[PDB]
């Protein structure tokens, strides 16, 4: 099960999604505190 | 039939966010407005109730 | 194999003999629309004013109207 | 950010943190001996290669460094030991011919049992 | 992303708040893609793991699809299978030679060294050199010995390599190895399959049809035929390897194997199933659902220990049975193998070479490395015949002058 | 946060006119039930 869940393709998807989520959260912070 | 026609994640999240923004935040600032009573008035009341709350 | 298929054929002929509803009265525990029976209706979100348009064409494609 | 590198770091953090927490909580209920802290120092002292002794004493008498002159000093002894190890592995040690390497890597000679008793 | 303006989006209390906050719309789009990814994953897991309850196995062969032919346990058996290809033990090293040749083509392990040497032999004009090493020179001749031979052959290093470069080019130019920068271990899978699918890059030179597409006609009518008739066998071998590895990956767990292969030289097919070892049944196979498909070691131990110990209740006194069961017991009742074991009879085919390795000790020198094989067509005997023949050639050339 | 408050306060008219009422029962002029008559 874990060999299927942490396959390389799924790993790269998780990486991309985490990066974009961090970006959007920090952008929310930036546009909120500068208001 | 009655299982697969329930609201999916989008609608459930919309409901939760709507209750957070309108079931508490709306009536609270309504109370503030009546205590303090067109964008200028917006800025006025948000600033005042921000300060003294 | 002939017997085992004749069973199904008899069932299908019986279902054919019905042909519809003529002979069946209305029933109040089983209306014809499942939304009445299941108490389903819309809420406040998910309702756009641009939705009725697409609604109509769905209707137009269900009733057979070929115009679309 | 490259989870394929984060997972080993996560397990490493867990292992090392558990070990440190354990040693902490172990030297509290049992305070360490005030003198055999020198004995464990001697035990780790008996294991250092010889290529480092030319540096070691130099650190006692001031001479050695400020902080980085040392860090570049250990690299020289380290690579000397490293190249000595390469030589010993391939062409043999300091006092053994090729036949002794052959009998070493063919495991033809048992560990001496008669002598140890 | 400024899509929720228009008039098609009035009537929802939340879309308007996203009309005034584009950060909210960005969050909305991100979440609306992530939720769909998660749904795909859920459904994929279900479809992967649910069919495992409906798999049932034959109860006679226990999902092997194949039973033994007992006669072949102790002009052969006509009932049991046919031999395989790697069973001929006399052709093992030849097949391995062909395979390692074909494998040396793709092998990109030494890639960086070949790359730097190719770049040095292409430019040959930069010369970013430094101080040459203090050179010791080889011994003069007339000093016979081994160390002298080592040093002498070692120092003639540049003219020999030059002759090598003059005969065979750099490997990338003769197409002997894969191309210059076709594959990169850190780029992506898609780019690498694109680069390799470009011009028969997946095929070695020997099977590349472009090498031969120009001349083939009345002379032999074979070269372009005996090449497409070898590339076919090659691809069959590759697909067979894929099938075997899928079987092994299924057998790594306790799952039943997907590819049912025909019987082999010691086994016959099961006669309850046709050899189809298992199947799907719409009935849930409770043994998997409750986890009882493995049999508790003690039970198997008991069953086997009672199977290998047949019991005799009768006594040969009452029943006049003098011999154990079997046929022709009377003839059955009528050297130093006990001191030095039996002689192994599967290795006679090497005897000859062994004897050579005892008559010519010099062949054990650490400098030599022959191809490998057993017949007079392989390895040791090839080198030996070459040595004797060339020394005879030179002997005859000495006297004529 | 605040940025949103402004958007809500801009729409505070389209929402609902129902004002909850905090009635008193110990108030001095709070009217009991039958203190009103003629009814
Ligand atoms: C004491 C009181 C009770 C406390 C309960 C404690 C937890 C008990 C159950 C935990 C283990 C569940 C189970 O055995 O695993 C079965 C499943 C596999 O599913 C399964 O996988 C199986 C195949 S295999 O095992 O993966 O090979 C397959 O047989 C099966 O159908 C499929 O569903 O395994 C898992 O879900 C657990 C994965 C490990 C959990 C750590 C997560 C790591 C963080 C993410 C990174
Ligand atoms: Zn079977
Ligand atoms: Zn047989």
């Amino acid at each position: 099960f874990l060999g299927w869940l942490l396959a390389p393709g799924r790993l790269e998807f998780y990486e991309k999604a985490a990066c974009v989520a961090i970006a959007l959260r920090v952008l929310g912070i930036v546009i909120a505190i500068s208001t | 039939f009655s299982t697969i026609t329930q609201p999916d994640t989008d609608l459930i999240a919309r409901q939760e966010k709507g209750t957070l923004f309108w079931d508490i935040w709306a009536d609270f600032l309504v109370t503030a407005a009546d205590y303090y009573n067109e964008q200028n008035s917006l800025i006025e009341n948000i600033s005042n109730d921000f300060d003294n709350l | 194999a002939a017997v085992a298929a004749g069973w199904h054929l008899a069932s299908f002929a019986l279902n054919l003999a019905f042909w519809g509803v003529e002979g069946m009265p209305p029933d109040r525990y089983w209306p014809t629309s499942p939304r009445i029976r299941l108490q389903i209706r819309p809420g406040r979100y998910g309702n756009m004013d641009g939705g009725q348009r697409v609604y109509m064409d769905y209707l137009a494609r269900s009733e057979g109207v070929p115009l679309n | 950010p490259r989870l394929a590198a984060v997972m080993p770091d996560a397990v490493y953090a867990l292992v090392q943190g558990t070990h440190k927490l354990g040693e902490y909580a172990h030297d509290l209920v049992f305070p360490p001996t005030p003198e055999d802290l020198r004995k464990l120092e001697q035990q780790v002292n008996a294991t250092i290669p010889r290529e480092f002794d030319r540096v070691r004493q130099r650190y006692a008498e001031g001479k050695i460094a400020n902080d980085e002159q040392l860090s570049s000093e250990l690299e020289d002894a380290s690579f000397n030991w490293y190249r000595r190890q390469l030589r010993t592995s391939v062409v043999g040690a300091t006092d053994e011919e090729l036949e002794d390497v052959a009998v070493r890597k063919l495991r033809l000679e048992p560990p001496a049992l008669q002598a140890s008793l | 992303m400024g899509q929720f303006y228009s008039r098609e989006f009035d009537g929802d209390p939340y879309v308007d708040l996203m009309r005034s906050l584009p950060e909210r719309e960005l969050v909305w789009w991100a979440q609306k893609v992530i939720w769909l990814a998660e749904g795909f994953t859920f459904v994929d897991h279900f479809a992967r793991t649910y069919p495992r309850l409906l798999q049932h196995k034959c109860q006679r062969c226990k999902g092997a699809g194949v039973m033994t032919c007992p006669a072949c346990l102790g002009g052969g058996c006509r009932v049991c299978g046919t031999a395989c290809a790697w069973d001929a033990e006399s052709e093992w090293m030849e097949r391995w030679g062909e395979w390692e040749s074909r494998l040396a083509y793709y092998d990109k392990a030494t890639g960086p060294l070949m790359d730097e040497w190719y770049e040095d032999v292409l430019n040959a004009g930069n010369l970013e050199e430094d101080t040459p090493p203090v050179e010791d020179d080889p011994p003069g001749p007339e000093v016979t010995g081994r160390w002298a031979e080592h040093d002498r052959a070692l120092h003639k290093d540049k003219k020999r390599m030059a002759a090598l470069m003059r005969r065979w080019g750099h490997p990338y130019d003769a197409d002997a190895n894969l191309g210059y920068q076709i594959v990169d271990p850190t780029a992506s899978m898609g780019e690498n399959v694109w680069n390799m699918a470009q011009v028969y890059n997946s095929l070695p030179p020997e099977l590349n049809p472009l090498r031969t597409q120009h001349l083939a006609d009345r002379g032999g009518g074979n070269t372009q035929a005996a090449v497409e008739a070898a590339r076919s066998a090659f691809d069959a071998q590759v697909v067979m390897e894929a099938a075997l590895l899928q079987n092994l990956e299924a057998a790594a767990q306790d799952l039943p194997k997907p590819h049912r292969l025909p019987p082999t030289a010691g086994t016959v097919a099961c006669n309850e199933c046709g050899g189809a070892a298992w199947g799907y049944s719409f009935f849930p196979n409770t043994a998997v659902m409750f986890g009882l498909e493995r049999p508790f070691w003690g039970d198997t131990l008991a069953r086997l220990s009672k199977y290998w110990n047949p019991t005799q209740v009768a006594d040969p006194a009452r029943t006049g049975q003098l011999l154990p069961y079997g046929e022709g017991g009377l003839r059955r009742l009528l050297a130093l193998e006990a001191v030095v074991g039996k002689a192994p009879a599967t290795t006679g085919r090497y005897r000859r070479d062994l004897e050579l390795l005892l008559a010519h000790p010099e062949l054990r020198d650490g400098a030599l490395r022959v191809p490998g094989g057993w017949g007079p067509e392989g390895g040791l005997q090839t080198y030996l015949r070459g040595q004797q023949e060339e020394q005879a050639r030179m002997q005859r050339r000495r006297d004529l002058a | 946060y605040r940025r949103e408050m402004l958007h809500v306060a801009s729409k505070l008219n389209f929402r609902t006119p129902a004002r909850e009422v905090r009635i008193d029962t110990g108030s001095p002029d709070f009217i009991k039930w039958d203190d009103i008559n003629g009814i």
